[PDB]
């Protein structure tokens, strides 16, 4: 922001925006994952019990 | 005086004022243009070389 004029360094941002937001959805679906998983076992261990 | 174009003239700059405003504004200029920084903020940045 302090280098580019603000007319046209929003399509870097805009990528890098797209970049991260892109990342943090993909770290979401790992945990959906990996909770769905661990309840499973939750259950698995409460029938044990 | 300006040089041939294989024989290209060169300088270093160091330890000044960095103050491009004098120069912008004067002479028409018929063409001039930045590549990495926008030509409009130029003074708000620090250089080393």
């Amino acid at each position: 922001f302090s280098r580019l004029d603000k007319v046209e360094a929003e399509v870097q941002i805009d990528r890098l925006i797209t970049g991260r937001l892109q990342s943090l959805q993909t770290y979401v679906t790992q945990q959906l994952i990996r909770a769905a998983e661990i309840r499973a076992s939750a259950n698995l261990a409460a029938t044990k019990m | 005086r300006f040089a041939s174009v294989y024989a290209w003239n060169r300088k270093r700059i160091s330890n000044c004022v960095a103050d491009y405003s004098v120069l912008y504004n004067l002479a028409p200029f018929f063409t001039f243009k930045c590549y990495g920084v926008s030509p409009t903020k130029l003074n708000d940045l620090c250089f080393t070389n």
